[PDB]
């Protein structure tokens, strides 16, 4: 899973399995910013049966 | 409208008043759909038998 921790800054990174320490916050800050944007949603109701 | 108060009553929990003679038999605690299709079943007896 380590492509989800590189995603912000890791531009300078050549492997394509590593992954900078330095911005793993940044990358945590951005993962949770769009697990809350994913999230906006009205509950619907659809019906029920016995 | 009588025969159906009566009836539907024996299978749901309506506070009008009858005496029961029919709880030794099982049956579900019928919800709306339930008591719906059983409604449609008995006006469809009494307009035939009419």
């Amino acid at each position: 899973n380590i492509h989800l921790f590189k995603q912000l800054l890791n531009t300078e990174t050549l492997s394509v399995r590593g992954a900078n320490p330095l911005m793993f916050r940044a990358n945590v800050l951005h993962m949770l910013l769009e697990f809350v944007l994913d999230n906006l949603y009205l509950n619907r109701h659809t019906g029920f049966s016995q | 409208v009588q025969t159906l108060v009566t009836l539907v009553a024996q299978i749901s929990e309506t506070q009008y008043p009858v005496d029961r003679y029919l709880d030794w038999i099982p049956s579900l605690r019928a919800s709306a759909a339930t008591a719906a299709t059983f409604a449609e079943w008995v006006n469809t007896s009494m307009k035939t038998a009419f």
